[PDB]
């Protein structure tokens, strides 16, 4: 959410003048000031590195969340910078050790669908039945019918 | 705290605490060093795989057992098995733990005082006793008498007891055993065309006997049987194709117990040992143990052989006496489930050689009244 | 090697391990002071040596934890 | 299939794992604390005689040994336990390279930098 | 600093900084003296051309490639052709950088040593070690088991590789490769009409071979069609004009890897020395090696053999096997993208021959431990 506006606050003008200046081809004229995001696909490509198809109809879905298929300078700066990293260093590992320990409270060593069910039941958000089997495949990477260190830590891989 | 039950054997480690039915952790004794010599750099190639690590990567190792009739020949292997077993296996600390080893009859006093004076000193044990392999598997039997035959892969020992009370002058050891069989099925495999020479190949034809061989009810009857008709001709597939067919080496391979004359042994079978061992016995208690022979240890699964040897006994055996010989399924771990029966014991909480006792005699406690 | 190695060993450390013992030949009130002292440090000693068996426990967890990662590399 | 409710549950999971964390090191200090006051008895011995004096002294004396000898014992355990965690970081982490580091390179650095210099 | 990983092959000299993933520069390895008088004066016209320029004045030159076999023919070339591509290619001078050459397997010791010894004593290295060049297309698959087939353009060798133990008594090394490939379509081009004689029009017919030429999926199918229609007859624009059209001669020139009798070559194609260096290995790794058979090199870049090579060995080896055939696009540089990833790794640091260990024992320092 505006956690990201936030984010991309850090850039002054400095990069704001680049981004206009990519920008510019993206505004080619005989518009009423809409600006969608047809030209995104290859303004993300302005510089070369360019992410997968699926993350970019993400970044292009997830803004403009009225619905009004206008690009905000502020979106437009807020996605492009979403393609250089961006990221609160993911924790420690030593403290994602801690948090799989916790996690382990069976002290197993494997955490079953029950176990992360729990987990995020103590949470009390709401999940749908369309996940948990999403959260199966994410966390039994092994297809081994559990978590495992490998399997939590790239489950966990750099997320704050 | 509980006890380890841990049983050397010779061809299969099997452990496990007291009081289950079945060993924890069960895999081959070996330890294979590397032979060739390895280009790809960083890939973390250790310089011994052990145990069942080292059935997976035998193309590219000299597997070598550590035991070679009972006796242990390689102590330094040995050790490292032995460290294996209890922390990669088990993942408990000696240093908190009793533990039970078993023995053959018969061995070396060398090698049991070793064994216990490694226990104690490296691995640093409260306390261990050393048990003989047949008292064992006559416990998991829930008998007190009986003649048991425990022929493991190592060595063939065959010891008599009654009402408890063991017979020390009626033990019949014999060195034939699983790996003598294996030996000469790789011997006879040579007359189809299938040579298997290296140490690795001793596994695949170890494999074929396990899943293939069976004994004969009668031997004449067989060898005649398999030379005209090809009812017995069972394929079997390599763990790289070319299917084999091995015909008539499906019982000759296990006849070798009956007619030790195969290997060259001089000795009589095990049908005439057993027969040898009870007439040693006193002219009293030569019905218990007719009615009460056991069947222990890995190489007594053939398929067939509890009668063979029914027959045999009976054909030898005074024809009033009735002849039963004891064949549980679990023959494979019966030494082990009489171990933890033993182990778990009220009345034998006493008996362990606990550790200021050797610290006051040395190693050679073991032959004292701490048998 | 441990048959006299850690035993000499442990024996020495604990040797060491005493300071000085002569006190009770004195007047009472430091007695009482240092005896009081002496208690506080065998309850400080009570609460590291809890804190070493919390955290031997954590680290037997921990090689439990490594233990089981290097199983599952098969 | 979304991704960013994902993520959501990610970072939400995280902050509730940190704080359970939170809650049981409290609750193991608490703990500790108690079984602290529990185990290691106060003893008052104000207008005592100098005989009772001694009896105190020489049994803390004793307990201070038994308890350097304990902390001896616990120490040497953890010092092991701290040996086999790091030979046993050492080598996953050596696995971890093995299988990771082959895949680690610098593509397309100068590759595209080639376009009209011929 | 970074490492220079140079890929002297025989055709095709491939270098460039350690950690990319293409090289810097490629550009063939011949070296070139005119053979004309010359009448301008003052044109600046030099002495011998090396690389890519005498590729672009090849009309008036006689090319000469300094590297026969994998082995090195002429010194004075080859130390002309690494001083170009040191110092023109990428214009980094050799004093400050480590290098890392590569040789073909079963290669003359004498080679090796001179190697080290010009690049010790004229270049001037800090530090430089050779590898086998199959390791490094193995590395590059991001494999650790595996038999690679690296058909280059002087020679082709298959070294089986199982868990980073490479098997030094499987390697099995013919000297058919592209540069045999090219002189047979300069022989049987003429059966048409075209004569191409000289050492510059070499060239001409190695771009034919490689723009036109494909493997068959079977031989005498293709035969008995380009025999009867017309529908693979394609033409082609020498350098002035007058196209030509190539009629059968597209897969019979590429044929000969399968059937080295063409070219008067007793020994088998490399359909079958590659299952000949399997059935050499032992008994409980062929499966590995049949699953993970690897492609590499140039000369393995032919359109449709990643097909006929899978065939082949499905034909020879048992019908259970799977059989496998890892062709990556990225064929051409397999072995110095494996060079590059190799000397990028922390663990291979300390494996550089470093120049004061060449001082103390001279040149046959790389037969040493440093290998
Ligand atoms: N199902 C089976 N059929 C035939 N032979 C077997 C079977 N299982 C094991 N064996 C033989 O018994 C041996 C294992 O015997 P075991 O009882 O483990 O010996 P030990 O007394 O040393 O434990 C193997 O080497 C094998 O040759
Ligand atoms: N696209 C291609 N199609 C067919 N043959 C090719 C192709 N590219 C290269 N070759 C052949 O491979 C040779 C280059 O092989 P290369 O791998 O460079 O040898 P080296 O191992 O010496 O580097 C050339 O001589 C050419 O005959
Ligand atoms: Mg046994
Ligand atoms: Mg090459």
């Amino acid at each position: 959410d505006d956690i990201y506006k936030a984010a991309v606050e850090q850039l002054t003008e400095e990069q704001k003048n680049e981004f206009k200046a990519a920008f510019d081809i993206f505004v080619l004229g005989a518009e009423d000031g809409c600006i969608s995001t047809k030209e995104l696909g290859k303004v993300m490509r302005m510089l070369g590195q360019n992410p997968t198809p699926e993350e970019l109809q993400e970044m292009i879905d997830e803004v403009d969340e009225d619905g009004s298929g206008t690009v905000d300078f502020d979106e437009f700066l807020v996605m492009m910078v979403r393609c250089m990293k961006d990221d609160s260093k993911g924790k420690s590992e030593e403290e994602l050790s801690d948090l799989f320990r916790m996690f382990d409270k069976n002290a197993d060593g494997y955490i079953d669908l029950d176990e992360l069910k729990m987990m995020l039941q103590a949470t009390g958000e709401t999940i749908t039945e369309d996940d948990i089997e999403e959260l199966m495949k994410d966390g039994d990477k092994n297809n081994d019918g559990r978590i495992d260190y490998d399997e939590f830590l790239e489950f966990m891989k750099g997320v704050e | 705290t509980t006890a380890l039950v841990c049983d050397n054997g010779s061809g299969l480690v099997k452990a496990g605490f007291a009081g289950d039915d079945a060993p924890r952790a069960v895999f081959p004794s070996i330890v294979g060093r590397p032979r060739h010599q390895g280009v790809m750099v960083g890939m973390g190639q250790k310089d011994s795989y052990v145990g069942d690590e080292a059935q997976s990567k035998r193309g590219i190792l000299t597997l070598k057992y550590p035991i070679e009739h009972g006796i242990i020949t390689n102590w330094d292997d040995m050790e490292k098995i032995w460290h294996h077993t209890f922390y990669n296996e088990l993942r408990v600390a000696p240093e908190e733990h009793p533990t039970l080893l078993t023995e053959a009859p018969l061995n070396p006093k060398a090698n049991r005082e070793k064994m216990t004076q490694i226990m104690f000193e490296t691995f640093n044990v409260p306390a261990m006793y050393v048990a003989i392999q047949a008292v064992l598997s006559l416990y998991a039997s829930g008998r007190t008498t009986g003649i048991v035959l425990d022929s493991g892969d190592g060595v063939t020992h065959n010891v008599p007891i009654y009402e408890g009370y063991a017979l020390p002058h009626a033990i019949m050891r014999l060195d034939l055993a699983g790996r003598d069989l294996t030996d000469y099925l790789m011997k006879i495999l040579t007359e189809r065309g299938y040579s298997f020479v290296t140490t690795a190949e001793r596994e695949i034809v170890r494999d074929i006997k396990e899943k293939l061989c069976y004994v004969a009810l009668d031997f004449e009857n067989e060898m005649a049987t398999a030379a005209s008709s090809s009812s017995l001709e069972k394929s079997y597939e390599l763990p790289d194709g070319q299917v084999i067919t091995i015909g008539n080496e499906r019982f000759r391979c296990p006849e070798t117990l009956f007619q030790p004359s195969f290997i060259g042994m001089e000795s009589a079978g095990i049908h005439e040992t057993t027969y040898n061992s009870i007439m040693k016995c006193d002219i009293d208690i030569r019905k218990d143990l007719y009615a009460n022979n056991v069947l222990s240890g890995g190489t007594t699964m053939y398929p067939g052989i509890a009668d063979r040897m029914q027959k045999e006994i009976t054909a030898l055996a005074p024809s009033t006496m009735k002849i039963k010989i004891i064949a549980p399924p679990e023959r494979k771990y019966s030494v082990w489930i009489g171990g933890s029966i033993l182990a778990s014991l009220s009345t034998f909480q006493q008996m362990w050689i606990s550790k200021q006792e050797y610290d006051e005699a040395g190693p050679s406690i073991v032959h004292r009244k701490c048998f | 090697g441990k048959r006299q190695t850690e035993r000499e060993k442990k024996k020495k450390i604990l040797a060491e391990r005493r300071k000085v013992l002569a006190i009770d030949h004195l007047n009472e009130d430091q007695l009482r002071e240092k005896a009081k002292e002496l208690w506080q440090s065998i309850y400080n000693l009570e609460a590291e040596k809890f804190d070493l068996q919390e955290k031997f426990k954590q680290q037997k967890y921990e090689i439990n934890v490594l233990r089981n990662r290097i199983n599952d590399n098969q | 299939i979304s991704a960013s409710r994902k993520l959501q549950l990610k970072t939400l999971m995280l902050q509730i794992a940190k704080q359970e964390m939170e809650r049981e090191a409290e609750e193991r200090r608490g703990e500790k604390g108690r079984v602290l006051r529990t185990r290691c008895q106060p003893l008052e011995l104000d207008g005592l005689g100098f005989e009772e004096l001694q009896d105190l002294c020489r049994q803390l004396h004793a307990r201070v040994d038994k308890v350097d000898e304990e902390r001896y014992d616990v120490e040497a355990k953890v010092t092991k336990n701290i040996t086999e965690i790091a030979d046993l970081t050492q080598k996953i982490y050596d696995l971890r390279g093995k299988f990771k580091r082959p895949t680690l390179r610098r593509v397309r650095i100068s590759a595209d930098a080639m376009m009209q210099a011929l």
